[PDB]
Formats: C-alpha cells, structure tokens, sequence
DNA sequence: CGTACTTTGGTAAAGCTAACCTAAGTCAC
DNA sequence: GTGACTTAGGTTAGCTTTACCAAAGTACG
C-alpha cells in the first residue's frame, strides 16, 4: 500500500514542514490513513534507528540521517513526476499517485540519467522545488502566500505557483483544478472570507470552484 | 419490571419520605450504588438499616441536607444520594 | 478493574434507572471513576454495536439487545450475592464488591443450578428484585 | 476470552510443569490458541514486569513473584471446581470451563470461606493437588505413572488418580470419560502399544475408548 | 528487498517455465536466496489464495489467476527495461536490476503510455517477448 | 505464449547446440536469470553475445562442462545454467 | 551420499481495536 | 458560572498476518 512505511513517514514529516504545519503523529495518522497506535509504534521504531526524535511538545524532528533520506525520497518523487509528464505523457491528475510508488524503487543511478534527460529540472510539474540535486552531483520564494491567508486578508488576484503533495493525492480534485485553470503559471481571483475553517472561492480562466481550508492552505500564490 | 417500576406501588425513597414529613417505615431495597461503600454498609447493618427491619425517618427541609434515621440499635446520617437509593414501605 | 467495560456501562445505566436518576454520560464517569472523554467514546462504541442510543436530551436509552444484556448481568450479580451470603458466608459489607466481578464470568448453566440451590430466590440479600428469571426458564 | 491474559500465561506455564512438559512459548500458542508473535510480545511484557525469564534453551522459568501468582490462580481454579461440584452441582464436564473464568475474579477472602465450607479440600474433582493453601492460612505422588508410558511399558490394570487441566478443556471428551468410567478413583485396563504418537486403548467399568498421545500423557494412574 | 514477495514467486516460476526448467520450491530458494522452509510456507500461502497448485511430482503449476498476475508483472518488467535502455539511457547491465523493482509499482495506465512512446515494442532489450499486450488493449 | 513456447520452433538453447556439435547461430533471447549477474552481462556485451549478433558455439561433450562461444569482438566461457538460459537461431 | 521437503520454534515489521488518560474548548441554560 | 459534552493527541494491552531465519528430521532414489 505505502510500499515503504519508513520512507513515507519521513516524506510525510517533510511535506508538513514544506506546508508550515507542525509535524505531530496525529498528522501522519490522518494523511497515511493509519491508527494512532500504529503511528506511535512505527515512529518509536524510527526513533530507535536514529531517523527522527520526539520533542517534549511531541512534534517530530528529522535527524541528519533522517533529513538526508527524506530529501532522497522527495527528489526521486519529483524527478518521477517530471519523467511521467515530460516524456511518458501520463495525465496530470494520475502522476502523483504513480510517483508515490516510484519514489521507493528508483536508484540514484537512474535519477542521474533523468536529470540529463529532463535538462536539470528544478521544480515538479506542480511547481514544488526538487531538493537534494547536490547529493546527485548536478530562488527567493519568501514572497509566496497561502490562498487561505490571502482570502482572510481581503483576497485579490494571484499567480498559482505551488500545489502541495497533500492536494495531489485526490485525482478528482486535480482534474477539477485543471479544467477550471487553477494550475502553476495561471492567474486566479481569490474571493474574500472572514471565517477560519470556511471554504475559499477562486475564479480561474475557464470557471471557478470551492477549496476546503486545508486545500487552500496547501496552494501557494504570488499577488 | 419490578426492579425499575415496583409492583408494590407504595414503595417510597427515604429522601422523599423525609422531605414530606418523615414517618416509621419498613426497609425493603438498598440500591447497588449504596453497596459500593463497604464502611457505610457496615454502619447501616450496625444500626439496623437492613431489609426487613423498621426504621424511623426524621423530617428534613431543603435539598442537599443529610437525612437522619433511627434503627433498632442506634441512628445514622444518610447523604441525599444514599437516602435516595434506599426504598421503604410506610 | 471493571473486568468487562460493556457490561459495567449497561448495568450502571440499569442502576440509574432503578434509582430514578436520569442516565447521562456524566453519571457513568462519576460512578465508574472514568474521564468524560472516555465515557463519550465507550458509549459511542456501544451505540455503534446497537446496545444503546443517545436521545435528543442526551440521556442514554438501552436498546432491546442492551436491556437484555443488562438484565443478564444484573441477574448473575444478585444470584452471586445470594450464594455469597446464604451459602459461602462472606461478610454482608464485602459481598457486592465480589458480585461486581463474578457477574461477568457466571454462565446461565450455573445461574439455573443457583436457582435450585437457593430455593427460587426473587430478591438479592439487599432486597433488590432479581430480573430476567423468565429468560433462564426457571 | 482469557479474562486475564497474564494469569492464564502463568497458569499455562504451571500446567506444563505439572504434566512434565518443557514450558516453551510454542506450548502457550497451541494451548491458548494464539499466534507465535502474540505469545512472544506478551511473554516479553511479563519478563519486563518480573513474573518470568526466558532461558538460553528458550524455556520459561517463573520468578518468585510469578510462581506465587501462578499458585494463587491455580488455588482459586481448584477451589472453584470443588464449589461447583460439591455445593452448586454443575455437571462434571462443564466445571473446568466455568472455573477457567472464576479463577480470575475470586478474592482470597472468598477462598478462606470456601476452605471452611468445603472442609479443607486438598484435591480438585479431577484429583489434582490444590496448592498455595499455606498462603491463605490453612502425600507421596512419585508412584504415579502416565497412561501413555504405562501402555509403552506393556500396559496392565491401573487406578485413575489425576486428569490434567489440558484434558478438562474438551467437554465432549470429559462426557465420554465419565460414561466409560475413566474418572478419579476408578480402575482401568490399559492395552499395550509399541510406538509413540499412537492412540492408547483403555477399558473402563462401563465400556472402553481411545486416548490421543497428548491426552494419555496428561492422565496419571497407580498400577 | 523483493518489494512484493508474491509477484517475485510468480515471475520466478514464469522464468523457470521460459528456461524449460522444472519449477520446484528448491529452484525458488536458490534464485531468490531464501531458506527451504520460507519458500514452502510462502508457496502454501499462495496455494491458499489460489495463485498456484503443488502437483503430485511436486512441480508448481500457476493457476488461471496466478498466470494472469505473473504475465502482468513480466509485461511491466520488459516495458520498464525498454524505457530504461531506449529513452532514459541506463547502462545495459544495470537495467534488469532496476526493472526488477519497477515491475512492482508500474500501473497499466503507464504501461499503455510506454507502448505508444516506445512504438509498440514486442520484445525486451534482451530479446525476450513481452507477454499480455492483449490484456492492456494495445 | 511466445515467451515459454516460441512461435519460431527453430529457437534452440546454446547448451543443446553445443552438445549437438556446435554451429554458427544468431543470438535471440537472454533469460532474466542471466541478466541478474551484472558482471557477466558486461562480459557478454564486450565479446558481442547480445540479441541480433551472430556467435560461434564450440562443440562440447558431457554435462556440467562450460560452453565456449566466440563473438564478433572475442570469446567467453558460459556455465551450463547460463548457456541453457541463452536462446539462438542456427 | 545427495536432493527435496518437513517439523519445530523462533524472529521483526506493520497493521488492528478496545479502553484508558490530560488539557483546552464548546455549549446550553 | 457551572454541569455536560467535545476536540485534539496521546497511551498500554492484547490481538492479527506476512515474511523472513536456523537446526534437525523425514522421504526417496
Ligand atoms: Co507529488
Ligand atoms: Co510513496
Ligand atoms: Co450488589
Ligand atoms: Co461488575
Ligand atoms: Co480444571
Ligand atoms: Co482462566
Ligand atoms: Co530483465
Ligand atoms: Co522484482
């Protein structure tokens, strides 16, 4: 199902850092759809093997070996997504799900060949930076703001830059986003909301759609 | 359901009898809630608040006030929750 | 501690009905000495398995299956108490605490032997009627 | 199901000692009908709490605290079996199954009352010595031989003395033994067999029946 | 290590059939480097799930369902080998080892894309025919 | 299935061709078992035992004897299990 | 004597539900 | 301002199957 539990626990912790969410075990349970007790027993197993530590506030920190392995998996994931879009031509909504499995079986040898083939790519098809390209042997994004925060600050027009791994997990949503035109490199009109946990309305080039608070929080734009 | 709805409709709770102006009553049922405190049950047996024995219920005024009872071999103070959980025939 | 959580929630709701108290989750927390969240969670598990329902006014109502099981536990409880007083001679004040545990491991086979042995008892030593004697067939 | 897992593990180790079988985790698995991994994780939990230790040959040794607790449960069991037979009058074949649960909820207070009520009993209704009577406040058995070994040594007539807890778990078998007359204080004729893992034939007062090697090993007689 | 135990037993039996070798549990032990007891236990599990049967002469026959899954794994393997050689340019001697893992995570969706991309390949880079192209619908 | 039962019935195993009295043959199939050893595969590519290349199979006598093959750019020794796993057209 | 498989008793990893907890927040009256 | 319940994130105990191991024994040719 996960193919590799450890790598997916490491990559879920990485995803949560990228999305500016506090990596609790409760996050890993929700996202990988596993029981609390399973997450604790697996995180305990990974703590023993020195891939992470559990702090006093019970948030998960990656060790030097952990962060290295997390980046390695995430690099394979986004080079996989690039290969499937640029060369193979797998449909936009199906790519992440495929890459979710591929990231666990790709050699560093193949990654090197893919960097050459894909012309030294720096971002996934979903606009996410590809890390760990230094390890293989091969931009100021502090101006980016989350669609939820933009909406809560009065909304306005914005350029779509990143869709998080979280959002990519739903093929039917990604198909909706593509048809209305909420994809990297397209403009959107974010409608203003006052309430937290309220669905944000967005208008694309070919219509508009509703984003849930956790989805909108995981879509980054430039206004 | 004799447990929840007694067939003997003239069964009354010690706290209700106390508040309505006391009276002499036969002890019939001690609920499971009362039995959970061994020290209390020892005291109820000593003074004679046990099924088949007559007791005197002292008249009381107000809610949350302990109900005084007299048994064959002494008297004792029942907490409202305890008094409620003991049923008698007047 | 409780030996069987489900049986002790059922019988606790049965107790509150006997005492004419409104059986809320708050009452179970107090009497079984468990936190509010624990009682809510367990009641939900028992609702899911169709042993009780939570009304609009939030008082717990036993279902047909829930009431049947509650009666079975109480019947074992009050037969154990009669055996413990009338036959074994355990002290009057300690007998309930023993029956609190025995009520979970007693077979209907033993219940029917205890009915013969105790001469068809209709009440516990504390005067509480023994329910569900019809269901044994005695 | 077991009511108390720890107490049943302790009592299974005790049973195996009484039957002269090496107490391995594999024995607990097949007897309590649990998986190998369950037994190891639970025996690890009881080792941590100082109720037993796993030797080099991987046989289970009870600690002083474990042996005390084991005896306590086995005492409650056999006093319960006595009460259900002598006083309550539960059918011979149903008594062990009932006692299997009762042994976990009975107080020492009740045991003391049962000792007085039952007249200081020293054996269960299945002829097994009642231990730990010293702890409450209250015979040479070296001449006994196992029915399997008696048959393998040439057979002959013998007096039934003990039926182990192992055998008592099968109500239909106990009903057969009772009808045939293979019960404590009854004579039997054990027919001769040559090889191990062979079913032993036995002749009672009211017919005869077949015993499996593990059953015959658990029945002790005086020739 | 194997990524998927079941798929590597199926394909290993399939390999032995291509090589005209009698597929015994002994051959799987040698080639997947696992102990005899391990292979017997896993084969027994795969027999229980109806992927193969153990004949009288003790050679492993794939079932209808087992052959269908073996063909699926091998088809993904030989399409991956073609992508790795023809498109990605991984070294000829390293490609099988990579395809050994890729064959377990490739969707039929990607298989159909690779068939278009590679121009309807019928053989692997090592000349082995690609089975079950019918089953993709290509 | 062309995989296990080839449509081209004139496909033969290098070890069977060797024992039959050698011959010049076109390399067609290298089984998955052979591919599992990277070092051997490098040696097969170097000497030219690859699909589409002609090779000379040297005649051998007896079982469990290595099969000598000559490629376009050198020769190499194949173990019986390897030679068995390579298929050729004569 | 060698080959193939079985018996026996383990192991670690990766999942589960039931049943308990605290801290902080909501919610109706 | 309580009394009742919920939200959020844990915990231990007690189960499971899958998938690996080695030592020793069996079945057979
Ligand atoms: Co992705
Ligand atoms: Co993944
Ligand atoms: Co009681
Ligand atoms: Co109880
Ligand atoms: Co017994
Ligand atoms: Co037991
Ligand atoms: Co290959
Ligand atoms: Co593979």
């Amino acid at each position: 199902d996960l193919i590799d539990t450890t790598e997916m626990y490491l990559r879920t912790i990485y995803d949560l850092e990228e999305e500016g969410v506090v990596p609790l075990r409760a996050r890993i349970a929700e996202r990988l759809e596993q029981s609390g007790p399973t997450v604790s027993q697996t995180v305990a197993r990974m703590e023993r093997d020195g891939l992470l530590t559990v702090a006093e506030d019970r948030h998960l920190e990656l060790t030097k070996a952990g962060r290295a392995r997390a980046i390695s998996v995430m690099r394979k994931h986004r080079l996989a997504e690039r290969l499937l879009v640029d060369v193979i031509g797998l449909e936009w909504e199906q790519v992440h799900l495929e890459a979710c499995r591929w990231e666990h079986v790709m050699s560093e040898a193949v990654e090197r060949k893919l960097v050459k083939l894909l012309g030294n790519p720096t971002t996934s098809p979903y606009g996410n930076p590809i890390p760990g390209l230094d390890e293989l042997g091969v931009p100021v994004d502090t101006d980016l703001r989350r669609v939820d925060e933009v909406a809560r600050s009065g909304g306005g027009r914005a350029l779509v830059c990143r869709i998080a791994e979280h959002v990519q997990l739903d093929p039917d949503l990604m198909s909706e986003l593509k048809k209305v035109g909420v994809v990297p490199g397209n403009e959107i009109d974010i409608v203003a909301v006052a309430g937290v946990n309220k669905p944000i309305q967005v208008q694309g080039s070919e219509g508009g759609t509703q984003l849930q608070p956790g989805i909108a929080h995981a879509v980054m734009v430039r206004v | 359901g004799d447990s929840v709805e007694p067939v003997d409709t003239d069964l009354r709770r010690v706290d209700e009898v106390a508040r309505s102006g006391g009276g002499r009553a036969l002890v019939c049922r001690i609920a499971e809630h009362v039995q959970l405190d061994p020290d209390l049950m020892s005291e109820l047996k000593k003074v004679g608040v046990v099924p088949g024995n007559e007791i005197d219920i002292v008249a009381v005024a107000g809610v949350n006030k302990p109900i005084q009872v007299q048994g064959s071999e002494g008297g004792t103070q029942l907490q409202p929750g305890i008094a409620h959980a003991v049923m008698v025939r007047v | 501690d409780l030996i069987d959580t489900t049986e002790m929630y059922l019988r606790t709701i049965y107790d509150l009905e006997e005492e004419g108290v409104v059986p809320l989750r708050a009452r179970i927390a107090e009497r079984l000495e468990q936190s509010g969240p624990t009682v809510s969670q367990t009641v939900a598990r028992m609702e899911r398995d169709g042993l009780l329902t939570v009304a609009e006014d939030r008082h717990l109502e036993l279902t047909k299956a829930g009431r049947a099981r509650a009666i079975s536990v109480m019947r074992k409880h009050r037969l154990a108490e009669r055996l413990l007083v009338d036959v074994i001679g355990l002290e009057w004040e300690q007998v309930h605490l023993e029956a609190c545990r025995w009520e979970h491991v007693m077979s209907e086979a033993v219940e029917r032997k205890l009915v013969k042995l105790l001469g068809n008892p209709t009440t516990s030593p504390y005067g509480n009627p023994i329910p569900g004697l019809d269901e044994l067939g005695v």
